[PDB]
RNA sequence: UAGAAGCAGCCAUACCUUUAAAGAGUGCGUAAUAGCUCACUGGUCGAGUACUUAAGCGCCGAUAAUGUAACGGGGCUAAAC
């Protein structure tokens, strides 16, 4: 296996954990969040730490050591710093707007984009072209962000779409690069 | 600080603000003419047509320090040895020999620019570039 | 396929030993960000004021420095770290880490002389600190003051008499 | 010492199926002939063969130990299966441990020469030079760096530094092993 | 060559120095550089890792026309080897 899997879990003062029958409960300053564990996998919680081992050697618990390691440290992560994926809207005539618990998208197509935000999950705006999800749950914040990103993937030639911040889109050129 | 830095090879005794002057002047808003003037009283005491390396630092303040390091050592070299054109084969299309003395000569003029702490390692370098350009080595 | 690695460690080893039994006073820089240029120039200063400036290993210095008897603290091996060795002027080396300190980002950050570990108080008042000739000439400054002072008072008095 | 040591046992099978089944439990069948002796049909541990002697020449010596005696053996013969990397059969011929005795040794070309950098012809006259040692001695190839050989330079025989108790045998020894023209 | 500044192309890089380590440069991309990266080496971490060889089972390659139709069927993680 490797060192991720055996990685011991600080536990923030203000972050209480707890384990019982295969089920992991973890709550925190901003919210609390539940996991289950395989039988394969033990969990425990001593001296304000938390600890994962295996009882097997087979290639599936070797797996699910780093996996549920990796899980309840952003389970943990995330009641007490919350996590935040942000986005651009980039291109002529493309905006956003926020009513209550829904996003409105004019995105070059004929019909103005209705978008139902998810409970638990909170949007942050920045004008009209910046957008930046907020909640308890890294799986939540990444599938929100991902699935606006779909609503308009972006494209190579101008930037144009709606982009993770961190990523680099690879960019083409169109008529003129091709001067002789 | 040195907003820009310019690295370039300029013509000794021959510096004037043409079109190359200008395009390297005017990116750093530093004046070409001026750079031209202090790069030809510079190589004044530097052979006529020879091409001296410029590093020029231009601060935010429009002013730019250009000093003229010693020229090409290939140039110095070819010149020394009669070579005008590196010969292409300088595996084995050997185009001259560098002589001992010449290339310590060479080497102690252009210690300036060459980071060694021995002369033994500066004339190595030198005979290196030599071997690079095809010179065949001086016994 | 070890054996190779034990000689390489082994010849580090010793070349780190000389350096360090050849050096007087010796300290560490974490020089992070000290671009190539600065570090060239850096190691020409030295040089010219006669310190070897040279970047080695954490864990073979720790280990030399634990059989030659170098008990100091494990965090100026912390982080990338060049053992500058000087004999002769530690005020003139400790001013010139102070000048880098000052150009750049570098930071002294242990130093060790005659075998006194000197954190980073103790590194930066050594190195404000002047060298062996300055400081004679300063404590002979010093002394002639009292001589000067009583001439100067001696000379007024007399002319008080004008 | 050690790594010229070889251990064996005796073996009585002698055949074909025999054979195949020793090198199924994966060992070597081999013969040991030399100085008049009776032959001695023994085996050896292939992993132990592959691990110590994984470049094996003509000109190798060894011990052999039965536990109860020594032999210095050269490996005559070794009947090699190339797709199978598979040893099938070892000959090794005794010889005297203190006899003085001669051998062709092949020679090992090291280094850049300055002649041939600078314009020289190799031209490898002799591929091997006539040795004398006892046998635990016998230096298995002897090394020949060209480096300092500049142009129009041949090597002389004497040139070859050699191991302590080896010595040349060559009746000319002023011929060329290597010359660079 | 017009350019070739490491990255049309010829030749080696027996080219040296400061060398920690820096290749006549790994790739991307610029007419030409410029520019961004890597081998290369240093610190934080803390044991096996990186390339291969022989076997025992496996994966993809797998692909026709009335109807599942290349276990006799049901089903079987052994009720398979």
């Amino acid at each position: 296996m490797s060192r991720i899997g055996r990685l011991p879990i600080k536990i923030p003062d203000a972050v209480k954990v707890d384990v019982k029958d295969n089920l992991v409960i973890v709550e925190g300053i901003r919210g609390r969040l539940v996991q289950d564990i395989k039988d394969s996998i033990n969990v425990k919680v001593e001296n304000g730490s938390v600890i994962v081992d295996r009882v097997l050697n087979d290639k599936k618990a070797k797996a699910y050591h780093g996996l549920y390691r990796s899980l309840i440290f952003n389970m943990v992560k995330g009641v007490t710093e919350g996590f935040s994926k942000s986005l651009t809207i980039n291109g002529i005539g493309y905006r956003v707007e926020q009513q209550g618990n829904s996003l409105f998208l004019s995105l070059g197509y004929s019909t103005q984009f209705e978008y139902v935000i998810p409970d638990g999950i909170s949007v942050k705006l920045d004008g009209n072209t910046k957008i930046s999800v907020e909640g308890i749950d890294k799986f939540k914040v990444g599938q929100v962000a991902a699935e606006i990103r779909s609503l308009k993937k972006p494209e190579p030639y101008k930037g144009k779409g709606i982009k993770y911040d961190n990523e680099v889109i690879r960019r083409k050129v169109g008529k003129s690069g091709v001067k002789k | 600080k040195a907003i820009s830095w310019i690295k370039l090879q300029v013509p000794a005794a021959q510096a004037a603000p043409g079109a190359k002057i200008g395009q390297a002047l005017g990116p750093h808003g530093v004046s070409g003419p001026q750079f031209v003037k202090e790069f030809n009283e510079r190589t004044a005491k530097m052979d006529p047509g020879i091409v001296v390396p410029v590093i020029i630092t231009v601060y935010s303040d429009k002013s730019f320090s250009f000093i003229v390091k010693t020229p090409p050592a290939s140039i110095l070299i070819k010149k020394a040895i009669g070579i005008e054109s590196g010969s292409k084969k300088s595996n084995t299309d050997k185009v001259g020999t560098i002589s001992k003395e010449k290339l310590m000569e060479i080497a102690r003029i252009k210690m300036s620019d060459l980071n060694a702490k021995s002369e033994s390692a500066a004339f190595k370098i030198i005979a290196g570039s030599a071997r690079s350009m095809g010179v065949e080595v001086e016994k | 396929m070890s054996a190779k690695i034990n000689a390489k460690k082994l010849e580090m080893f010793d070349l780190l030993k000389q350096f360090i039994d050849s050096k007087q006073n010796l300290f560490f820089l974490d020089y992070r960000g000290l671009n190539v240029a600065q570090l060239t120039e850096l190691r020409n200063k030295i040089e010219g004021e006669h310190g070897s400036l040279k970047v080695v290993k954490n864990n073979i210095m720790k280990m030399v420095l634990k059989e030659k008897n170098i008990n100091v603290v494990d965090s100026c091996l912390v982080g990338p770290t060049v053992v500058v060795t000087a004999l002769e002027e530690a005020n003139v080396i400790a001013k010139i880490f102070y000048d880098f300190v000052k150009s750049s980002t570098l930071k002294v950050k242990g130093g060790f002389v005659l075998g006194e570990f000197y954190d980073e108080a103790k590194v930066q008042a050594y190195s404000k600190l002047p060298t062996k000739k300055e400081s004679i000439s300063l404590f002979a400054s010093v002394l002639k003051a009292p001589v000067s002072k009583l001439a100067r008072t001696l000379k007024a008095l007399a002319d008080v008499k004008n | 010492e050690n790594s010229r040591v070889l251990s064996c046992q005796y073996r009585s099978s002698f055949g074909s199926s025999n054979a195949r089944r020793i090198r199924a439990k994966s060992e070597i069948p081999a013969v040991v002939y030399g100085q008049g002796k009776d032959v001695s049909h023994l085996r050896i541990k292939s992993s132990e063969f592959n691990k110590k002697f994984a470049k094996f020449t003509d000109n190798t010596v060894l011990i052999l130990d039965d536990g109860k005696l020594e032999r210095c053996v050269f490996v005559k013969d070794a009947a090699e299966n190339i797709a199978s990397k598979l040893i099938y059969h070892i000959d090794f011929y005794e010889v005297d441990r203190n006899v003085e005795l001669e051998k062709y040794v092949p020679i090992k070309l090291i280094g850049a020469s300055i002649g041939v950098k600078e314009g020289g012809i190799l031209t490898v006259l002799k591929e091997q030079v006539k040795v004398r040692s006892l046998p635990l001695d016998l230096p298995e190839f002897i090394e020949l760096d060209l480096t300092p050989v500049n142009k129009g330079d041949s090597v002389l025989l004497k040139d070859l530094v050699l191991p302590s108790n080896v010595r040349l045998a060559e009746n000319d020894e002023n011929l060329e092993v290597v010359i660079i023209k």
